[PDB]
RNA sequence: AAAAUGAAGACAUUUUAACGAGUAAGGAAACGAAAUGGCGUAAGGACAACAAAAGUAGUAAAGAUUUAAAGUAAUUUAGAU
RNA sequence: AUAAACAUACUUUGAAUCGGCCAAGUCUGGUAAGCAGGACUGGCGAUGCGGGAUGAACCGAACGUCGAGAUAAAGUGCCAAA
RNA sequence: UGUGAAUUAAAAGUAAAAAUCCGAUAAUAAUGGAAUGAUAAAAGCUAUUUAAGGUAAGAUUAAUAAAUUUAAUCCCGAGAAUAGAAACUCUUGAAGAAGUAAAUUAUCUACCCGUCUUGAAACACGGACCAAGGAGUCUAACAUGGAUGCGAAUGAGAAUAGCAGGAAAGCUAUAACAUGAAGAGAAAACGAAAAACUAUGAGAGUGUAGAAAUACAUUUAGCAAUAGUAUCUUUCAA
């Protein structure tokens, strides 16, 4: 069972002129220029973050795979998401060796764990193995 | 436990034979006058119209400050919004400066009925509730002696006594979209425009945007 | 661009009526005033002394004090956004008895005088009568016939242009 | 769009105790409740004026919790408040339910034969009020009122602040 | 650089946004200056009733 | 906004209704039915494998370059080098 | 008569602002002015959208993210949907 | 001699067929879809019983009639009681479905940002490009306001004096003083009760009723606040 996640706009909210100049990132601002053409919402240039943009309450934060994200830093953390493996996903800290790695998959395996980072920092054997 | 719901039932059904009994009998009497007149070679006079229907044509930007109080004392706070208004010299002054605004004209009982049944709701505690049942309006209008919806009805298209009671808790009516008039609303209904008192002939627009 | 005069502009307002300059009546100083009452300001340019400031004509107010030669009258002044209260003291002579609550009073000895007999029928035990309609704007007309023996018709179309000259 | 008078703002009354204390919170939660259920006027007034302000719940000295009870002899009176001693004046027996009493005020009224219950026994008590007496200190008695205004009015002036060279 | 001198517009918008403040009715009941032998009469009966109240609580 | 429920769920509870443009300007923190909600930088005091070896780290930290995912967004998360 | 309980009455503290401009079944100076100055209202400023080819003010109508339907001003030989 | 607007006689006609025009209207319905959904039983619908009802118009006949006039007996019959039934198909997808991203093309759409200004895309000014630095901070006095402690008191981390521990941290110090408890007057000189009154107001009961909540009547209480008062202290003056 898996609801439908909607999104009501899939595309990236960019800065305004962030395409021009190199100096301005594409991390969004909202434009407070007394003659803006974006914050006067001109016809062509009308698009700005709002709130009526969020997803549904329900399926919010919700990972493609139908569950949500749980991060992982050793094997007792895994014991918090036992209870619900059927609403929770352990995701590997990007710390984390690939020795303390093993343990981790090798306990969610056992405990019905759904884990996002299966094939994380794995060994060379891809080639001749 | 529940055997007070069939006598609930069986009383608004009572009520309705006496409301269509009221109705019925009062349009009879009409025809009975025009037709004794005609033999007599008389002349007979018809009631004027007690019951105004009135309909927010114009938008809410560049209205006069006088002519903003009185939409708002009437409730056409919004463009394509109906409302009951009594007919008498006090209102009918009032139509008159806000004509460029709204259209109005006397309505049918068939479009009483149509407007309530589809489009009513009631306000109750705040809330614009539409109206599902009549257990709703029996709790909103118990001390008006108004229990059933054909109630609601009788007591709007006759103007009883209660009918100021009966009528400030129905919330104006929204309507959808509707060929306005022939040339535009920017003109009287006389000259072929879309505002005014359009007589009888509001309810083919009313038929159109119901 | 006016000056600051406190009677300026009274060309028009300060003169007397036509044909009605001279000594007033003497209804005006014997008229008697008692506290409640309702007043009207009108500034009487024949006499000069105590003339009360030309915003208060023709004002309504109330009577709130009797002093041996002047009468209290309290009116209502519109300020920048409020409404404030004025107390002033005129002699009679530019104060007039307001008529603004005849037709209540009218409606007060009506209900009244019913009352009264109501009193009487039920001390009697007859059915008392019922207080007077109230006031309602004129409602549309009910269902009339004319009879068809005492009738004339008069026809009714545009009429020919006709030279004013 | 729609015409309006005016849009929907928060309502400007408090719904809770202001501030993290523990136990003021539990109160609201016990007055709500009862508020809610019994449906009592009383429960409503105790619950809207635990959630006034600090400046809003003034005190109220026994000798105006003397005075007050005078004629009500098995009375228990009820001020959301803290309750001062005032030392000039002798205090009666009197059972007084409030937020906090002065540890020279709860003993005066101990020591003459009466009780201070707090805002909980008197909900298992009176829970919707049946012997109570509402009492609530005077609030115009602050000396911030006296300042407020224009001081040059001819009808009632304000108060000075005092700084430079004030005569 | 001549300015525009005054202008009422806008004027009466501003003034009815919080409209004409009514006075109270405590405003009305003012009795400051009025007739001082009616001032008189009323502060000696008034007098009369208090004294012959606190007379009668005095009693009980 | 109003009803209902309420020691802990969880999505900052459930239901119903109305509402949602905006320059200058305002809405500090905390406040269970919360008197706007949050993201980011650094430093200080605590917390971080509850059975006596208790957050991550030479089985690869921080940083950098990119590929994808979550969030309306501020940003966050993980893979590869 | 009609409307009004998220009504009504406010209290305290404080921000910004007082260069304004436009329209008109209005007026004064001027030959007149996209000139100068006023009375009442609505706007622009602070405002995007559909129409007038284009336009700060005109006409319709004021904006959370969208799906479908009737509409407004105004259009229906092609550009251009009819 | 022919046509003929209009009118007139007789036959037919109870004056509801069909078509067109003219008026009148738009909604009940039937059949095809579209957008967003749902899938299970019904205040569904159907069958059997008795019978409120059918106000031109459910039918017919009678008396007569410019009648939504009056009767008669037939039909149907709402409420209610008793029995009734919905569980499905086909196509495509680890030989890559649905979605998403990037690049290109096509239709539609898109004037340079910041700033002063009534008004700038402006033939108005600053800006070639990138990285890093970059601008409401601290000290002191006052006021309002939200949380806090104590309360006719509050503070006494005023200096300063001691304690353990070695400590710029912590704890203890019947304490000068600061603000307040009393106010007016330039000053000398003074220094507050009729143990108050009136109005409206918060709360608590009891009964009746609708009947679910809730509404009416009655008894009591008089807080906050606002206004007005009597009285009292000081001042030439409240």
């Amino acid at each position: 069972i898996k609801p439908k996640i909607v999104k009501k706009y899939t595309g990236h909210f960019k800065r305004f002129d962030s395409n021009r100049f190199l100096r301005v990132k594409a991390s969004w601002r909202v434009p407070r220029g007394i003659d803006n053409r974006l914050r006067r919402k001109f016809k062509g240039t009308n698009l700005l973050p709002k709130i009526g943009y969020g997803s549904a309450k329900a399926t919010r934060n919700m990972l493609p795979c139908g569950l949500y994200k749980f991060p992982v830093r050793n094997t007792t953390d895994l014991e918090m998401i036992m209870m619900q493996n059927r609403k929770y996903a352990a995701e590997i800290s990007h710390a984390v060796s690939a020795k303390k790695r093993q343990e981790i998959i090798q306990r969610a395996k056992i405990l019905n764990i759904r884990v996002l980072n299966a094939d994380a920092r794995i060994k060379k054997q891809e080639v001749a193995q | 436990c529940k055997a007070r719901c069939q006598a609930f039932r069986k009383e608004v059904i009572l009520r309705t034979i006496k409301n269509h009994k009221d109705i019925e009998a009062a349009k009879k009497a009409v025809y009975t006058a025009k037709k004794n007149a005609e033999i007599n070679g008389d002349l007979y006079a018809e009631a004027d119209p007690k019951l105004i229907v009135a309909i927010r044509i114009r938008g809410i930007n560049g209205v006069s400050p006088k002519i903003k109080k009185i939409l708002k004392l009437l409730r056409l706070r919004q463009i394509n919004n109906a409302v009951f208004i009594k007919a008498n010299a006090s209102t009918i002054k009032m139509l008159r400066l806000v004509d460029p605004y709204v259209t109005y004209g006397y309505p049918t009982l068939e479009t009483v009925q149509k407007l309530i049944y589809k489009r009513g709701a009631l306000k109750i505690n705040g809330n614009r509730m539409p109206i599902t049942s009549n257990c709703m309006i029996k709790k909103a209008l118990g001390d008006k002696d108004v229990v059933c919806v054909d109630d609601l009805v009788h007591e709007i298209y006759t103007v009883g006594k209660h009918f100021k009671e009966v009528n400030n808790k129905l919330a104006p009516f929204k309507l959808n979209g509707a060929k306005i008039a022939e040339k535009n609303k920017k003109i009287h209904f006389i000259l072929g425009g879309g505002f005014g008192n359009r007589e009888l002939l509001i309810n083919k627009l009313l038929a159109n945007m119901i | 661009p006016l000056s600051n005069g406190r009677n300026r502009r009274t060309r028009k307002l300060f003169k007397r009526p036509f044909r009605g300059h001279g000594l007033s009546n003497t209804s005006t100083i014997l008229h008697t005033y008692k506290v409640g009452d309702y007043v009207t300001i009108l500034c009487n340019s024949s006499i000069q002394h105590g003339l009360p400031y030309k915003a208060f004509h023709g004002k309504t107010g109330r009577v709130w004090n009797v002093n041996p030669h002047a009468i209290g009258v309290m009116v209502n002044k519109k300020v920048n956004n409020r409404i404030v209260v004025k107390r002033l003291h005129i002699s009679p002579e530019h104060i007039k008895p307001s008529g603004c609550q005849k037709d209540f009073l009218e409606r007060k000895a009506a209900v009244a005088a019913i009352r009264k007999q109501n009193i009487q029928l039920k001390k009697e035990g007859k059915p008392l009568l019922p207080l007077p309609a109230k006031r309602l704007p004129k409602q549309p007309r009910p269902a009339e016939l004319i009879k068809g023996a005492d009738i004339k018709f008069t026809t009714v179309a545009p009429l020919k242009f006709e030279e004013l000259y | 769009a729609i015409d309006l008078d005016r849009h929907h703002v928060r309502k400007h009354v408090s719904k809770t105790a202001r501030g993290n204390n523990a136990y003021m919170k539990l109160l609201v939660r016990l007055y709500g409740f009862l508020a809610r259920r019994t449906q009592s006027k009383f429960a409503k007034t105790i619950l809207h004026r635990l959630c006034l302000s600090r400046v809003n719940r003034p005190i109220v000295s026994t000798s105006k919790l003397a005075c007050l009870m005078k004629k009500h002899p098995e009375e228990t009176a009820v001020c959301v408040n803290t309750v001062t001693y005032d030392s000039r004046y002798p205090v009666p027996k009197m059972n007084v339910c409030a937020l906090k009493f002065t540890k020279t005020a709860e003993a005066a009224i101990t020591k003459a034969g009466g009780k201070c219950l707090r805002f909980d026994e008197l909900a298992l008590k009176a829970p919707t009020g049946r012997k109570t007496v509402l009492i609530r200190g005077k609030r115009n008695v602050r000396e911030a009122l006296k300042h407020f205004g224009k001081v040059c009015a001819k009808k009632n002036p304000a108060k000075q602040y005092k700084g430079k060279q004030t005569k | 650089s001549k300015d525009k001198n005054r202008s009422s517009h806008n004027q009466s918008h501003k003034a009815h946004r919080n409209g004409f403040y009514k006075p109270k009715k405590s405003a009305y009941m003012s009795t400051k200056g009025m007739n001082v032998q009616v001032l008189k009469n009323t502060k000696a009966q008034r007098k009369f009733a208090l004294a012959k109240k606190l007379e009668a609580k005095k009693a009980a």
